[PDB]
């Protein structure tokens, strides 16, 4: 499925995950993309920081879900 | 029978659509999504926000 992540400059970056996806998994691809290191990125979800260890299932992410991302400086 | 739409648009609404027509369903999901796709950002900027703060204390 595909979700999208969202930056606070305008950008979207779209993403192909599955359900069972760990947010660590979810920041590796983003790298993939944009070059942005797991470590410097914040998700965001529905009021919620996402925790590494989760997985997108936990936050109740599915088919098109829209998450922010926020860098570390 | 009477299992019409939630929202009192006239059409029969879906059980699995939590008592709402396609369309109510689909205005619903919509606003849903916007509410929080707008509140994620706030949430975001406030986040952007503090970390303005700690790289000024930092370097
Ligand atoms: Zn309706």
């Amino acid at each position: 499925m595909q979700i999208f992540v969202k930056t606070l400059t305008g950008k979207t970056i779209t993403l192909e995950v599955e359900p069972s996806d760990t947010i660590e998994n979810v920041k590796a691809k983003i790298q993939d993309k944009e070059g942005i290191p797991p470590d410097q990125q914040r998700l965001i979800f529905a009021g919620k920081q996402l925790e590494d260890g989760r997985t997108l299932s936990d936050y109740n992410i599915q088919k098109e879900s829209t998450l922010h991302l926020v860098l570390r400086l | 029978s009477e299992l019409l739409c939630k929202k009192g648009c006239g059409y029969y609404g879906n059980p699995a659509w939590q008592g709402f027509c396609s369309k109510c369903w689909r205005e619903e999901y919509h606003k849903a999504r916007q509410k929080q796709i707008q509140e994620d950002w706030e949430l975001a900027e406030r986040l952007q926000r503090e970390e303005e703060e700690a790289f000024a204390s930092s370097q």
